[PDB]
């Protein structure tokens, strides 16, 4: 039928005054999603700010986002807004909209605002009640930390005395990362912080069952003759308790080790995050950089 | 087709083939002459008045 459109234009029906089209203007090679394709869409679909809603979950925002597409912004008009859809293994220019500091070589992902310093950034296009609302674009650190600290606040959610949450809610949610410090926003638990908490449970489950005594007991006889701050790091968070080896089987460690890894992918797929981008250039001034695209 | 706005899909190109047929109808009326007739016809014009 009609083919998806690579270009998009985009009108707003508000009436827009000369500071508005300037704030426009400085947001060229952005990244804004939309929910869906059309050569001529209006502002009310651009952004993230439609899914705004009293649940105010971040995980459900962090949810939305992910089916979202993604554009880039090429140059402005009066009164209209041309967006482009990325192709995967082109090389593109991005602007690093958010605080977060970016590096060469490192992947980025695209993610949910969550506020920092003073928390009065909040300029960009309030006109009849709606507003630019743009997500973040994050290197994987920094969204693997956001991902594990979401998910361990479920986890330890369970059965755990109301204060003693509240406490741990508040010494998670605070994140300091390359040189700056972010906190999460709306850390709700609920049924879709539930299903990860579940599959986390089963994936755990599993590797528990599966894993090989001489897996466990590695750690255990390596502290025997060695000695570094790792290891006694390490083995301060295990529980407190010659010879040979009872049972050597290679086929059956084989075999065991390759159920174990598609067992440990399934647990670490729920706090990864897609990479969207791979930067290999960076402007001095942190404010943009050139990536390929994938995904 | 009509150019649209903002928001609404636009209309397609559409090609439309179609095909009339024929019908069929015989219309029939007998008639007869006698065999006086067409010896008459057939042979010569003699005789008594």
């Amino acid at each position: 039928m009609a083919a998806m459109e690579a270009n998009i234009f985009c009108t707003f029906d508000h009436k827009l005054s000369i500071a508005d089209v300037g704030k426009l203007t400085k947001l060229v090679a952005a990244v804004v999603p939309i929910p869906q394709r059309l050569h001529l869409i209006k502002h009310y679909q651009l952004g993230l700010h439609q899914f705004v809603d009293h649940t105010r979950g971040y995980v459900r925002l962090r949810g939305l986002l992910r089916n979202m597409t993604l554009t880039l912004m090429r140059r402005v008009e009066g009164n209209q807004i041309l967006l482009h859809v990325p192709t995967h293994g082109l090389l593109y220019t991005v602007l690093n909209t958010g605080p977060v500091t970016w590096e060469k070589g490192d992947a980025l992902c695209v993610l949910p605002p969550l506020f920092h310093g003073p928390l009065a950034r909040e300029n960009l296009l309030t006109l009849g009640q709606w507003e630019l609302v743009l997500p973040w674009i994050v290197p994987m650190p920094l969204a693997l930390e956001i991902n594990q600290r979401l998910l361990i606040m479920g986890l330890f959610s369970l059965d755990r005395s109301y204060e003693e949450v509240k406490a741990a809610v508040q010494q998670l949610q605070t994140i300091t990362f390359r040189d700056a410090t972010f906190t999460i926003p709306d850390p709700v638990i609920d049924q879709h912080l539930l299903i990860d908490m579940k599959t986390a449970c089963l994936s755990m489950s599993m590797v528990a069952n599966l894993a090989s005594e001489l897996t466990m007991t590695y750690v255990r006889k390596l502290a025997l003759e060695d000695s570094s701050m790792l290891l006694v790091k390490c083995q301060e968070l295990l529980m407190r308790l010659p010879a040979r080896p009872q049972h050597v089987s290679p086929d059956d460690e084989i075999a065991r080790l390759s159920a174990l890894f598609v067992m440990l992918r399934q647990l670490d797929d729920l706090i990864r995050e897609q990479v969207v981008f791979t930067v290999c250039d960076v402007s001095p001034d942190n404010k943009s950089a050139t990536c390929i695209f994938k995904g | 087709r009509v150019a649209s706005g903002a928001g609404l899909p636009t209309s397609r190109q559409t090609t439309i083939m179609v095909t009339k047929y024929s019908e069929k109808s015989p219309i029939t009326i007998p008639f007869e002459l006698s065999a006086a007739c067409l010896t008459y016809l057939r042979e010569t014009f003699e005789g008594t008045i």
